[PDB]
């Protein structure tokens, strides 16, 4: 009963752009917040973006400010992560998170996860 | 025969459970708002304040300027849409009384009340080290290891008196000795005759805490004072400081918030038939399938909140951080590095930035909560002579056991307890920090119901939760 | 001029001797039964009980349920054929009084009475270490080395007060301080005015025991208390514990049972003309030609009985076992390995299994019994300053004698005696177990009447008679 | 702004100067006899005795058998031809009063009086270590380092109270506690209400001396006693003994005899306009051009006399002999090797053998007189827990900081100040004799008016002026 | 003035028998008890047998129980020690003791002694 | 402004005699006392003689008692040191001292000095 299927990852080059998509289960479509985390090679899982639902406010990390934009689809239950000006630092595995009550940087506050999709920016 | 007491404890927990379900219906809380630990604290606090007959009897004749005595209340945190909204609710004390009785077969059932009080205790001990009370009472702020149950009222029966520490009893007696030094409160007035029985009782509990003979006899010499002064004051402080090495038997009971018991009862669990025990695996078990939320401030770490609530549920506020980390599987961080404040939300905080998160109250292993204070193993008690009184005039050395005699002069005092002080000091000299206690006792897997295979851990950081 | 006091002591011993002969005639005892030490103890006890005017004056008005006050008695052990038969005899106190006077030229002659009391003392000290009195009085059971003359009455004059130890005086004063803590016994009542003189007198004797200035001045600070409490209590206990290292001058006098003096007088020895001295060789001499028996229980070792009686005759109850073994030539075994009980036979033992044996009261060498307590040699008494109070602002270290100053803070106390305590402690820190006392003093051969050639022994087991 | 206080001190010194010139005219002394320090002491003593309104008020109603109260006097040493002749002179106290007022613009000007009193102090401290007062008051004769201003009256204002040491304040308070132990002097009588204010004031000065928190708080606990007894006695003695290592802030002011100021004023020096400061270079300066004689006994060493007067002029009575030798350039010899007695000539000495000599009051360098007591640098003040109270039954060691806990039991006491004692002891354990104070501070050349270039000396004999 | 002359000792073989005789002085003939001690080679003097007079009871050591029998002669003042089933352990020097009041194992309680007679059992 | 000129020194032999003269300034002519000190080779300055004025008493050291005699001239302000029975120990430099109030052995009590005159006694 995995709750979030994520896709859109792959292999690009520096300066390019990508668009990650996270299919949302019916439990997850109506939740407090949903965000994106990344795991660089050999590093712990770090925060990328977060989208709240009742209001539309978002939180971003300092590394992707301006470059990334976490959006959501209207009339469908799908999460989007727009990734522009891609850099080698962005090479990681991107997990889709969702929390029943937390919109925040910490990984701990999110209660459901996906299985990653690779982004390698060579 | 453990089935009797196990069934009684089970009936207590079921009382708290059905009560919390009924209360969640009275407020009409969602399944999320009912599992928020803050609202649970508000409810429990309302119940304890309602059944507080000494407070209500002292508040009816002399009312606090805040509110009428017949009504108790507290903040309930409700969430519509996405915004959190905190509402102040007020309910009659008699109404909460009636609901509690109806939830416990019509009985007063003070056992569950004291249970929630001990839960409040472990949370408060894990949240604040009361340096203010220790410096004002004349004690060392570095003695919080002995300050279990400081927030507890003396009204708590033997169940609550067992969970108190040596330092808490010392402080509570010190307020009594220090109160009688200003006026004649020990006077022949009925207040004095009753207060003497309170004083002797608390001295007997403190005597029951210690597990070495010298400490007990010293407490006995303190109790002999008909009118205690500064001497008995410094004596009790001496006992407290001795409880850091030669520790006393302090009970530790795993007490959970009422929302856990309530969610278990709502799921159909019947604790009378299945049984329950605070020292057994059951609490750990109940925490593995427990789904509890907690409000979180903006920049706080929800993992540290989960660790705080976890330590609150097993009285491990003053435990070795190494062994707590071994029980939980994750690192139990000391209070100084906890990126969090109290679980309670202040009355002045805005709910626009307030959020909530799930509490990770699970543990890798489990262990039996203990009443003991470790291994204290000293009683030389030699009756042999140690000096020579010469009769013949012959060239020789006059032997004497210099270590024993010279060690009998350290820590001397011009009071009746002098000797005992020395002995206690001497005993504390034999104990070392690496003295291992609980020989053979280990932790157990969660699938190990009957403690068949222990796991004795090997340790390499800091062990003190406070600095 | 030693001939005067030597002749007086000789006249005392002759009084006891002729008295014991007359008594052996009154009972009509055989030559064996008269040399049995048990019957001698019964006789001596009868004489001391007869001349016990305070006991008789307190027993005439308030009689003990046992027997009439005018009559004293005790068990006499008689042997017909081969069987031992114990008979209880009773004699009028006035009759024993008259016989004693007739044996001592018509005088009261209390000196011999106190002599037999001191003999009873040395036997009782060598037989029992009164742990019960030490724990009930508040003292350490390991202080029996200071408990010489505990069984002695305070009625014993300066002759008996000289043989008492520091711990005995401390205990006797502690009964007085502890008695006045319950009721107003020090009150203005005539009992109080007299008791103050008793208390000051005993404090002066205790001051006379010590041979170091600090101990004496501390005793002086204890005596200043018009109404002694727990402070003076712990002070006297502190002095007693200090007497284990910095020992006090305790007299030791070789006192023999009345059967020895009686057998010597019956043989024709005239102690007035020949002379006698308890500290001299004479007792040893009298024990070499002494033929004394003692009843023995079935499985007992007669050699251990002989050792017990031997230690009783030279006050060596708390001596170094090594030096006592060197004096006697045979091994003086500690009390724990003594295959014997008290010389006194209990009132419930059957005489069907009782036997007797000869007492080996001889010694290889002899030594002068001493009044001293060894070498205490410390009085730094420096008046030089030890700290620097700087006037100029210059970069330098501010010197101070750290050992002396820091050593002046150990053992401090919030009472008038604080300083002295410290000093005593400091003095006790300088003394070590191997500190040799009685430099140059040695033992002497029995054919050495005038102590011309000493023998200083070299020692390799245990030195303590009690465990 | 230092010019104001510098001008005030200058006006004081000018008052003393013109006064001493006028007095030298009243007696009609030669230029040599006026520079003899003995006559200067007689004059100053006459002035202090004249303005002694408490002594005169207590001597008019109850006269001393010596002389009438209206007249003060002292020996004046005159020399005709070659022979010295000592004459006893008497002058009315009101006359000396009038002359002093006329010399100080008509004002009372008690500041100069207290100045001469402090000069008398430094001379008396440099001349006699009052072992008698220390043993009679209950203090250690080895504490004279703290006995600055013992001869000073308590009448001396804040100017005189600042120059007193910790031991002097302790002794002065000890006379008060020890006086109230005989009779009820603290009673509700007006004497008691006033004496309580005296006691609290002196306790506040003693609190101001100390520069560590523990000492101050302990003094605060001593002052809380409404009726001080032996406990507060031993407490104050404990503080005094602590002032040997953890020293207190004691002021040191260079006060010169009136003949120096008088010879400077007679030469035309105007101290109001030029300025003067006791802590500055000026005294040293004034001593370099000072020509002062002193009577000398036959076999005395005039160099040692010069050293005694030199130490008297800079309060260096308890200074490090090494640093005083470095300031003066010549060796400052301790009191034991001083081939001299007091500067004062006794009343029974014959002037036929008496002579005089010049005083070498010059120094190689100069240094700023300090108010501090050195570097005391300790405040761990850790609030972290130090013991573990175990909850789970697991095989492990129960850690505890053994050094801290065990060190908290040394020096304990059954009084309110116990804790502080311990802390003080603990603090004194951290300090060592080689702990350097006044980092960077050095001495200066005499041509260095503004302390531009310091000279930090390197030291290899003894440092204590007294034995 | 030796008080006890002892005889009868000598050299026998294992399994044999011997009879030791102790002549008793007039002081010793009328005494509380008289017994027999033995001294093996290089060992301390140990107890063998003891005979009381007023009643006839005797005490024996565990090594000689049954084998030995200490008897006394009637109409003569002579002590006898009957030694049957002789063994190599019995090789010792046999002393005759007598006590004015002790009938016991300890050597200390006996006040007169003889000079031995050898028993070697080879 | 040196206050004392001293002369008369030189070179003599053992057993001879010499006479040292010290011219006295007007300040020094009328003073409490005037004396003579000597400085041997490599040794500190030691006392020799001292002459008081108001009375004529003198003080001498033990080494020169009898041999030396410190005298003063009448009608002139000149000090004399008569040195008879001269010995090798007397080889030193002789300084003239005067004190406003001290007649004594110690050097410290004298307030004016000369510059020496050599006496070598070879």
């Amino acid at each position: 009963q995995v709750q979030l299927q994520e896709s859109g990852g792959g292999l690009v080059q520096a300066g390019g752009s990508l668009r990650l998509t996270c299919a949302l289960s019916e439990r997850t479509s109506t939740s407090y917040a949903q965000g994106w985390f990344r795991q660089p090679p050999g590093k712990e899982r770090e925060f990328v973006a977060s989208l709240r639902t009742h209001d539309g406010n978002t939180h971003y990390t300092d590394s992707v400010k301006g470059r990334f934009t976490i959006s959501r689809d209207n009339a469908e239950n799908t999460l989007y992560l727009q990734m522009n000006s891609l850099k080698t630092e962005d090479t990681a595995v991107y997990y889709c998170a969702a929390s029943l009550g937390y919109s925040g940087a910490y990984a701990s506050g999110y209660d459901y996860w996906g299985q990653g999709t690779q982004v390698t920016v060579s | 025969n453990a089935t009797e007491i196990r069934a009684s404890v089970g009936k207590m927990i079921d009382g708290i459970g059905r009560f919390y379900i009924q209360m969640c219906t009275e407020l009409k809380l969602s399944d999320y708002e009912g599992r928020l630990i803050q609202n649970s604290l508000t409810i429990e606090r309302m119940v304890l304040s309602a059944f507080d007959e000494r407070r209500n009897k002292y508040l009816e004749e002399h009312p606090s300027a805040g509110k009428d005595p017949k009504k108790t209340g507290g903040p309930i945190y409700r969430r519509v849409d996405g915004k959190w909204r905190r509402e102040l609710i007020l309910y009659d004390k008699e109404e909460i009384r009636r609901i509690w009785r109806q939830a416990n077969n019509g009985d007063d059932a003070t056992a569950g009340l004291t249970h929630m009080m001990i839960w409040h205790s472990n949370l408060n001990d894990a949240t604040y080290q009361r340096t203010r009370a220790l410096v004002r009472t004349g004690m060392d702020p570095r003695m919080c290891s002995l300050m279990q149950g400081s927030t507890l009222p003396r009204r708590s029966g033997a169940a609550g008196a067992a969970v108190k520490g040596v330092g808490t009893m010392v402080m509570e007696l010190i307020r009594m000795i220090k109160r009688g030094i200003n006026d004649r409160n020990f006077w022949r007035g009925e207040n004095g005759r009753r207060t003497r029985i309170a004083y002797e009782r608390m001295c007997n509990i403190l005597k029951g805490k210690f597990q070495t003979a010298a400490q007990r006899t010293m407490v006995d010499q303190v109790r002999e004072s008909r009118n205690p002064g500064n001497a008995e004051f410094e004596d009790l402080i001496f006992l407290a400081r001795s409880a850091l090495i030669l520790r006393g038997s302090v009970a530790h009971k795993s007490c959970l918030p009422a929302c856990v018991y309530g969610s278990a009862v709502a799921s159909g669990y019947d604790f009378e038939r299945e049984g329950y025990s605070l020292v057994g695996i059951d609490p750990f078990r109940l925490l593995q399938n427990s789904q509890v939320y907690s409000l979180i401030r903006p920049n706080e770490n929800p993992a540290h909140k989960s660790q705080l609530v976890w330590m609150a549920c097993h009285s491990a506020a003053f435990e070795d951080l190494r062994v707590s980390s071994f029980i939980r599987g994750t690192k139990v961080v000391p209070r100084g590095k906890l990126s969090t404040r109290g679980v309670q939300i202040a009355s002045n905080e805005n709910m626009e930035t307030m959020e909530s998160s799930t509490l990770e109250l699970r543990s890798r292993y489990w262990a039996i909560r203990t009443r003991s204070g470790g291994n204290t193993n000293q009683q030389r008690a030699s009756s042999g002579q140690i000096s020579i009184q010469p009769t013949f005039s012959v060239q020789r050395n006059l032997p004497f056991d210099r270590p024993t005699i010279m060690a009998a002069f350290t820590g001397n005092t011009e009071g009746r307890t002098s000797d005992m002080r020395t002995e206690i000091i001497r005993l504390m000299e034999s104990a070392r920090p690496e003295d291992v206690s609980f020989q053979g006792r280990g932790v157990f897997e969660l699938s190990d119901e009957k403690a068949t295979s222990p796991i004795v851990p090997s340790f390499d950081e800091g062990s003190y939760f406070f600095g």
